[PDB]
RNA sequence: CAUCCGGGUGUUGUCUCCAUCCAUAUUUUUUGGAACUUUUC
């Protein structure tokens, strides 16, 4: 199991995997898309193979909108655990 | 059914499982560690079993060991002697 | 005086499985499968089918304390006072009890104790007009004997289903003495002629076919439900398939590998002598000679199984049966491989067409059932009979017809009786029931006045099914009379 | 002779598109994996064949992919 | 091993109910059914989401989409359970 | 409404079960047994369903229930 | 490595939980599986623009569950340590 | 695990009901553990068909309905 | 039987005109060449087409499509 | 048909001695094909 394990780190090391892991360390300001229209962006705590993410300084972004309608809205959360299906791509704003 | 039971009654010393005289003469891997399920236990054979299975084929009073207790007169000594055949030898007295 | 029965319904054993579910599995036809036990004098069948029953009922009134706790061997099927005497079977009896297979699925299975003497030959044909697959009972001392050879051919010839069961294993272990190695060669010496016998197929213990049982301690395992109780609480799910299968025949171990290779390394022992004989050795030898300290553990740390403190004094003949039926549970093995052996459409149709014309015209349009034997339950004649279609009811006017008559085949063609009484055939006892279905053999009251030997039973509101519906030949008999008195 | 897993691997560090389950993309490769997640830089969002915005470094979740393309 | 997927076995023979993701139920004797729910029927009936009817012969359905089934009240009292 | 208060499913078996699914309808019913993918036999099953107003109701009887489907569970009674 | 272990071990914790339908779950996580069945109690249900509906205990299935928004204070690196 | 039992099936044309409301007809030539269909080809259901032979995955079947008996 | 691997084998070895259906989206289809093959049903795929489906032709280069989006196969 | 030498189990009393269940994400379940917009009622 541990080698198992060992091998999978190695993976998220060298492949696809590897850019959030860094993103992690760094603990760097870091936007997510997600299937529902929500822009997540929030400080990452987290990280393991299914792309769930423990999250911190949370500010979703979407909008409440009944048609015809334009609104923008975003909220401030504190902590906040995701799961990961809902993540479509995850990226770094310098 | 005909009983084919065997036991040598001479060398105690033989073991209790052998093929005795009288008989006809007849890609993948699982993990280590998986064994039998009794292969922790060594020998199969042990000093008492010999007699153990002895034992297990007797006339009534030995085949068990538990019981209640019986008058000394009703124990029957000579009653299996005159059931089973006389043999010869002996004269018609 | 002449048969020692229960004729009192309150005193009928309490059956756990809950009789009223199974009369629910009567109307599906592809349920039910009606199973003749055939064999050779004392090969255990009588003493087989006194395993399921107990198993079966909760509460036995003609259990002694003697035949519960393993001295004498309780005989259900044999009622009869001169079976008693004799000491032997006389008269084709059975039982209708369900049964649960290894994936928990509940079938009702119907049961026939066949004589297994030679001149009894009579009713294991009776047995092969009923049974639609058949157990051989062989007894491995004695071997596969020339009247063993008769009956796989009669049911190869019948076309019915046949799985083997090689009986009394301790005459093996006990009588013989024979190391784990002798044995080893001897089921392979069996298992091997078994299958020459048997034309264009094989058995073997792994396509589960073959069962290994001792009846006097009481049970049976398959390979296959061998390895689902312990071993296969061990290794993962996907090898199983692959496991139990690596088992049987030639293929060695050295240490998590399954190799072929002609016994190197350095110990010996083919994969079944090690990982079943080798185990069920040590369960003897430990059962009888070991302390009763030891052996309590070694039962939880392995098999987890747990001694009571009755069961740790008993005697050593009564003790082993109590640790090997522990060990073994209640049996779904036989009633496994029973189950996946039997294919309908290979055979229901193929058999038909021996016991009568071959066909096939009238398709359902008739209740058409087939009269085998006029057997005596006690105080009463009942006849055996297997329903091919339709539904049988009590009060119904039924035509029958004898097979000495069907050797020929409007108005003039009819007896005709009621059927008075339909019970199911519980061995000691007969449980009433008011309807029969397609697949099942009951004892109808009523019939018997119409007829001798075997007969025909059809009801039928269609003159044109009257014209189509196909009548049982005059029933086979393997032996003729030939001693006169 | 051309499987996808070696083909994906060839075309590492290599510009690729992306459609999902929907909205096209266009970047350069990073790396790949088994589950075929992937990592991107330089990384354009084709709304439908209209580059809305360029995000840069990006990494796609595998199972809103449809296919791959230069 | 599913206490439900055994119940589902055990159910063949009866006339079992089965409505699926799209939401079209079916009545019918349950032929065969295996550990992922993929049952076959007999002499099915089959409701359209909207309401119509129809009769088919013997149906197939792959437990995946599969939404919920209902198997006959004698089952409830044997002996499968305990 | 009353209820214990449990650790798992399991300890609570059959009791009355409220239950949702993907679909929007909601089964009631007593659990009588439970799976490694929360599939659930329901012992007396009674779909209740909302049209686009007021509930619909169709009594089932007894029911497996795939998990895919199924959304949360909640305690309707108590035993009996 | 797993984020099933930092779940188990968030426990007896007064949270919101959010699902694929969008559902805001007030309650007290008693217990969690390993694959994120979500057993709550104290639970209060409301929609994201209309009313509320509260209930003692609920099983949220670990599918459904989106984001489990967790408590104020809390510890994490702590938590992730094995 | 174990085998989709469609050797009743085999060698028959059947209504695979399909994804999204859609269906397909063909003969069947073989199947596997995932319920993928390999079939003799036919149209989509006024009528068009495509294809001499057809293969289609597993997920996508909603049922496969039997058109002969 | 026919599996369903050797059909995609044989497909790959003819290269032969393929018309891949998507899940759950009716209006495009997709035309072309098999090239790969994989444990799963994805493949790669080279000059492929995209097709909107009648209720034309549409420009389109090579591609892999992935295995859990295909629907239909014919080669 | 009996007598006689003996026997099992149960209840109560009394007497002696002592003593207060897998571990892990790529088609059948839990890594979702979800959402947005509109009509009728
Ligand atoms: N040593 C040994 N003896 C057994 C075993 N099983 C049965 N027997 C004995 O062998 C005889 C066979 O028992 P039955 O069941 O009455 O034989 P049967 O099969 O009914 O024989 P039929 O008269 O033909 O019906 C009995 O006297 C049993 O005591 C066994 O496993 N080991």
């Amino acid at each position: 199991r541990a080698e198992l394990e060992e091998l999978e780190e190695f993976e998220f090391k060298h492949g696809p995997m590897s850019l959030i892991n860094d993103a992690m360390v760094t603990r760097t300001p870091v936007i997510i898309s997600l299937r529902n229209n929500h822009k997540i962006i929030a400080r990452v705590k987290a990280f393991d193979r299914h792309c769930n993410m423990v999250l911190e300084n949370v500010k979703e972004l979407w909008t409440e909108k009944k048609g015809k309608n334009v609104i923008n809205r975003e909220r401030f959360i504190s902590k906040l655990f995701l799961r990961g299906d809902s993540v479509i791509v995850v990226l770094k704003t310098p | 059914p005909v009983s084919c039971i065997i036991q040598n009654d001479e060398e105690y010393d033989t073991p209790a499982l052998f093929f005795d005289p009288s008989l006809n003469p007849i890609d993948f891997t699982l993990p280590e560690d998986f064994a039998p399920l009794l292969a922790e236990e060594e020998e199969l054979i042990l000093p008492n079993t010999k007699d153990a299975m002895s034992l297990y084929h007797s006339p009534f009073p030995f085949n068990r060991t538990k019981g209640k207790m019986v008058r000394a007169q009703d124990v029957a000594l000579a009653k299996k002697w005159f059931l089973q055949h006389p043999d010869e030898e002996y004269p018609v007295k | 005086e002449h048969t020692i029965f229960t004729q009192l319904k309150k005193n009928i054993p309490k059956t756990r499985y809950n009789r009223d579910y199974m009369l629910s599995m009567a109307n599906i036809p592809e349920r039910i499968i009606n199973v003749g036990v055939i064999g050779p004098l004392h090969s255990g069948k009588t003493s087989l089918m006194d395993l399921l029953v107990i198993d079966s009922h909760k509460r036995i009134p003609d259990m002694s304390k003697n035949v519960e706790l393993g001295w004498k061997p309780l005989r259900y099927l044999d009622n009869l006072k001169q079976e008693i005497d004799r000491g032997l079977s006389i008269k084709l009896n059975g039982s209708t009890l369900l049964c649960t297979d290894l994936e928990s699925k509940s079938r009702m299975i119907n049961f026939l104790d066949a004589p297994g003497h030679v001149n009894f030959m009579d009713e294991t044909a009776v047995a092969l007009a009923a049974s639609d697959l058949v157990l051989i009972v062989i007894d491995v001392v004695e071997g596969v004997t020339f009247v063993v050879e008769q009956l796989i051919k009669q049911s190869i010839k019948n076309n019915v289903a046949m799985c083997f069961v090689i009986n009394k294993l301790d005459r093996l272990i006990l009588d013989l003495k024979l190391p784990p190695m002798d044995a080893y060669l001897k089921l392979n010496h069996i298992i091997a002629n078994i299958n020459s016998f048997t034309k264009g197929n094989v058995f073997s213990p792994i396509d589960n076919n073959i069962i290994f049982a001792s009846t006097k301690l009481g049970f049976t395992f398959t390979i296959k439900e061998f390895v689902s109780y312990y071993y296969a609480h061990s290794i993962p799910s996907s090898k199983i398939d692959d496991f139990t299968t690596r088992l049987w025949g030639s293929v060695y171990y050295h240490k998590g590998n399954f190799r072929t290779k002609p016994f190197e390394n350095v110990e010996k022992y083919p994969t079944f002598v090690e990982f079943i004989l080798i185990p069920l050795y040590k369960i003897f030898s430990y059962a009888l000679s070991m302390e009763k300290d030891k052996l309590k553990n070694l039962l939880r740390s392995n098999f987890r199984v747990n001694l009571s403190q009755e069961a740790l004094q008993y005697d050593p003949q009564p003790f082993l049966k109590h640790v090997l039926q522990l060990i073994f549970r209640q049996q779904t093995g036989l009633v496994d491989a029973i189950t996946r052996c039997y294919q309908p459409f290979e055979l229901f149709d193929n058999k038909t067409a021996h016991l009568s014309i071959p066909g096939k015209s009238t398709p359902e349009g008739t209740l058409w059932a087939h009269v085998l034997k006029t057997v005596d339950y006690g105080g009463a004649e009942w006849s055996l009979v297997r329903i091919y279609s339709g539904l049988l009811k009590r009060g119904d006017t039924v035509r029958i017809l004898d097979t000495s008559q069907s050797e020929s085949r409007e108005d003039d063609e009819t007896p005709s009786c009621e059927v008075e009484e339909i019970g199911l055939l519980g061995g000691r006892y007969v449980y009433p029931v008011h309807e029969a279905h397609k697949g099942q053999i009951v004892l109808i009251k009523g019939i018997s006045s119409a007829y001798i030997k075997s007969a025909t039973l059809y009801s039928v509101k269609s003159k044109e099914d009257m014209k189509q519906l196909k009548f049982f030949k005059p029933l086979d008999y393997i032996t003729e009379a030939v001693f006169k008195i | 002779p051309v499987n996808p897993k070696p083909f994906l691997k060839g075309l590492v560090n290599h510009r690729v598109g992306v459609k999902l389950k929907s909205t096209e993309y266009r970047g350069t490769l990073v790396s790949t994996d088994n589950y075929f997640n992937l990592q991107l830089n330089e990384a354009e969002e084709f709304v439908a064949g209209v580059s809305h915005g360029t995000l840069g470094e990006i990494f796609i979740r595998c199972n809103n992919v449809l296919y791959i393309r230069e | 091993n599913g206490i439900p997927v055994k119940l589902l076995n055990e159910a063949q023979g009866h006339i079992v109910s089965l409505e699926l993701t799209t939401g079209a139920t079916y009545r019918g004797k349950l032929v065969e059914s295996e550990d992922s729910m993929n049952v076959q029927l007999r002499d099915v009936i089959a409701t359209e989401p909207q309401g119509a009817v129809t009769h088919m012969d013997q149906i197939f359905v792959r437990g995946s989409q599969i939404k919920f089934i209902v198997v006959p009240d004698l089952l409830k009292n044997a002996p499968l359970f305990k | 409404i009353q209820v214990a208060h449990s650790s798992r499913l399991a300890n609570l078996i059959d009791y009355k079960l409220r239950v949702l699914t993907q679909d929007g309808r909601v089964y009631i019913g007593q659990l009588m047994a439970f799976d490694k993918h929360m599939n659930l036999v329901l012992n007396e099953c009674i779909e209740e369903r909302v049209p686009k107003i007021k509930v619909e109701k169709r009594v089932l009887g007894l029911t497996i229930l795939r998990g895919e489907q199924i959304l949360s569970t909640v305690v309707e009674d108590k035993p009996l | 490595m797993k984020l099933v272990n930092f779940l188990k071990k968030l426990r007896n914790e007064q949270v919101t939980i959010e699902l694929k339908n969008g559902t805001t779950v007030w309650g007290t996580l008693q217990s969690v599986s390993p694959q994120m069945n979500a057993i709550l109690t104290d639970v209060k249900l409301t929609l994201p623009s209309d009313n509320i509906a509260s209930l003692q205990y609920i099983n949220i299935r670990g599918n459904t569950i989106r984001q489990i928004i967790l408590p104020d204070s809390l510890n994490l690196d702590s938590l992730l340590v094995d | 695990v174990s085998t989709p039992e469609l050797k009743k099936y085999m060698d028959k044309k059947i209504l695979l009901n399909i994804n999204g409301s859609r269906k397909v007809a063909g003969i069947l030539r073989g199947y596997d553990i995932f319920l993928n269909v390999v079939l003799d080809d036919a149209m989509e259901i006024n009528n068009h068909q495509l294809g001499l032979q057809t293969v289609i995955r597993g997920n996508s079947i909603i049922s496969l309905e039997a058109l002969d008996a | 039987m026919v599996p369903p691997i050797n059909c995609i084998f044989n497909f790959l070895q003819q290269q032969t005109p393929v018309t891949i259906w998507l899940f759950e989206q009716i209006g495009i289809r997709i035309k072309g060449k098999i090239v790969g093959f994989d444990e799963f049903m994805n493949v790669v795929i080279d000059e492929a087409v995209e097709i909107p489906v009648n209720s034309k032709g549409t420009p389109l280069g090579k591609i892999l499509l992935k295995g859990d989006n295909i629907t239909l196969i014919t080669s």
